[PDB]
Parts: C-alpha cells; sequence; structure tokens
C-alpha cells in the first residue's frame, strides 16, 4: 500500500495473510467470508508466466495478525487449506478477467474482537455503493513504493496499511490503460488534479477493497486488489475484481464445493 | 437489515454476523478515517 496510514487494532479483522508454507514467504492478502471460507485474487495461486500454481498443500493463512513478524499467542490463528477454487474462466492470458479464488480452510477459525468475516453485497448494496467519486478502503502488507531498480528497497511495513480511494468512472479507467478493461474489473484511485495520493501495490493482491454501508452500518467488499501499472503513478489507477458481478460463480462454488 | 444469501450446512457459520466489528461498530465507535468514506457519499 502506497500512502497509506498504519491500521487501528481490529480495524480489519477479516484480513487474511496468505503464506508459502516453505519456506515461510508472504505472499498476497486475502479475506475472510465465512469462519471456513477465504475470497482472494487467482494470480496469487495461477499465473504461468511467472511460474506460480500452487497447490492447497504449498501454503497456509493467517488470521488476526498484527504484527509482520511478532507472534501474539491466543490472538494471531494459523489455518491450513483444504481446497483451492479458481474461477474457470480467469483470463490469465490477457488482463485477468475474474481474478478471483476461494479457499476452503482445514478447519473453520474462530470468531473474536480480531477475527471477524465481512460481508459479500446483495445487488442493491452494490447499486448503491459503487458508483464513481464515492470511496472504499483498501489494506495490506504490500510494498510501501514503486522501486525503479530492484535493488532498492520497496519498503515492508511492521502494521497492517490502510488508504481510502475513490472508484472512478468507467470511460476513465478505460483510457488510462492499454489492458483489456471488463464489466468484471472497476478502478479506484486519485486523479492528477484532486491533491492526495494513494494506492495498492505489488503484495497487495487478493486484498479487500471495502465499503461502509450507510443502510445497515456494515462493511461490504466490493472489490479484490487484482492488478494496476507501478504503483501510485499519475493518471493510472488501481484495478480490482468486482466481487458482486462474480458473486455467482462464488455461490456455486460453496453450495456446491 | 441484514438477509442471508449462502447456505451455512456449506458457508460455515458467520453470514448473519458479518462485516460488524467487534471493537468499532458493536460499541458504536468510529475507526479514525471511516467518516471520509461515509462523506464521500455526499459530496
Ligand atoms: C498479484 C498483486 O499483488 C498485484 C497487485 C498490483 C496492484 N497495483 C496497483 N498499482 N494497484 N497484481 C499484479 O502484479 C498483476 C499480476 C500479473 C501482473 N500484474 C499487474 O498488475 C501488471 N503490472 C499489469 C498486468 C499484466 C497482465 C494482466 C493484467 C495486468
Ligand atoms: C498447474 O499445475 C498442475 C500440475 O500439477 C496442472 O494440472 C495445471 O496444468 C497447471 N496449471 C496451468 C499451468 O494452467
Ligand atoms: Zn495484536
Ligand atoms: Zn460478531
Ligand atoms: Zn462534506
Amino acid at each position: 500500500i502506497v500512502e497509506g496510514s498504519d491500521a487501528e487494532i481490529g480495524m480489519s479483522p477479516w484480513q487474511v495473510m496468505l503464506f508459502r508454507k516453505s519456506p515461510q514467504e508472504l505472499l498476497c492478502g486475502a479475506s475472510l467470508i465465512s469462519d471456513r471460507w477465504v475470497l482472494t485474487a487467482a494470480h496469487c495461486l495461477l499465473y504461468p508466466p511467472w511460474d506460480k500454481n500452487f497447490t492447497e498443500n504449498d501454503l497456509l493463512v493467517r488470521i488476526g495478525k498484527h504484527s509482520r513478524t511478532r507472534y501474539e499467542r491466543n490472538i494471531e490463528k494459523i489455518s491450513m487449506l483444504e481446497k483451492i477454487y479458481i474461477h474457470p474462466r480467469y483470463n490469465w492470458r490477457e488482463n485477468l478477467d475474474r481474478d478471483i479464488a476461494l479457499m476452503k480452510l482445514k478447519k473453520p477459525v474462530a470468531f473474536s474482537d480480531y477475527i471477524h468475516p465481512v460481508c459479500l453485497p446483495d445487488r442493491e448494496t452494490a447499486a448503491s455503493l459503487l458508483q464513481a467519486g464515492y470511496k472504499g478502503r483498501v489494506t495490506g502488507w504490500g510494498n510501501l513504493k514503486e522501486t525503479w531498480t530492484a535493488n532498492v528497497g520497496k519498503g515492508q511495513p511492521s502494521v497492517l496499511q490502510v488508504v481510502n480511494l475513490p472508484i472512478v468512472e468507467r470511460p476513465v479507467c478505460k483510457d488510462s490503460t492499454r489492458i483489456r478493461i471488463t464489466d468484471n474489473m472497476f478502478c479506484a484511485g486519485y486523479k492528477p488534479d484532486e491533491g492526495k495520493r494513494g494506492d495498492a501495490a505489488e503484495g497487495d493482491s487478493g486484498g479487500p477493497f471495502v465499503m461502509k454501508s450507510p443502510f445497515n452500518n456494515r462493511w461490504y467488499q466490493m472489490g479484490i486488489v487484482s492488478w494496476g501499472e507501478g504503483a501510485d503513478r499519475d493518471g493510472k489507477y488501481g484495478f480490482y475484481t468486482h466481487v458482486f458481478r462474480l458473486k455467482k460463480w462464488i455461490q456455486k462454488v460453496i453450495d456446491q464445493f | 437489515e441484514y438477509q442471508t444469501f449462502f447456505n451455512p450446512r456449506t458457508f460455515g457459520s458467520g453470514e448473519a454476523d458479518c462485516g460488524l466489528r467487534p471493537l468499532f461498530e458493536k460499541k458504536s465507535l468510529e475507526d479514525k478515517t471511516e467518516r471520509e468514506l461515509l462523506e464521500s457519499y455526499i459530496d
């Protein structure tokens, strides 16, 4: 996350960290949607151009984890994965269309003041909140800056980072990049003239883009960090998987397995 | 209110409880930046 701030304790209890099992390596973000299901981005698990193709046994998740390195027993939880499900029509070859995956936890995680699921949007909440200019919040353990060269440190935070960003109009998103955008994505970030900055970055994929509903005071996951050009570049915007557009697939996978 | 969409037999528990944080919404306390979000709905 670029130009974000440190998260307060318990501010994003649905935050999930996805790690390589061996050797231990933080890979991506993810979100908790029930006591046994986690949502993430497909490219965190499968992306052939980077020789990435993980199986359930190659990974683990940490939940309620506040410090990047400090273990807080009785607060953070570790869970193994029973199964991974990647959208069958995830287009990794071209533009990461349908960049979404579900992961089933081997054992359910207990809810606490630090671990809680986020809501998925129903049609009317999505219609209301997914409007250009409305802001959402993105969280992650990813890079703090774009690099220039690989040997310059990209910053690794010690506390989850959070940034609030406005949804951008579809024609503006489309014109900002040569990648072919689909209705399964939306983009967010500040325009060059808005006097504010901020963006997700590499390492933040799979993390949630959430919005608070003014109707029932609950947080809804509207997007999943998916892709962008560098990070926090003027005139560029971050792209997110449109969770409501892919809700019928989530249902089919879960209420079918 | 909240109406559930998924079947608990396969979804597991928590859907009716979702999106309310014990240390904020359940204690009627705002986190430090959520007003920026709420304000964007009106401005
Ligand atoms: C896997 C994630 O951590 C990462 C998120 C980057 C978000 N960036 C911004 N500025 N919000 N995603 C990626 O790195 C994805 C994975 C494949 C490459 N990619 C990109 O973002 C590329 N830089 C552009 C691209 C390549 C192919 C298909 C679509 C996008
Ligand atoms: C991922 O790896 C497995 C081999 O174990 C294979 O089924 C599949 O083809 C790979 N996915 C790709 C490259 O699309
Ligand atoms: Zn803690
Ligand atoms: Zn609860
Ligand atoms: Zn105002």
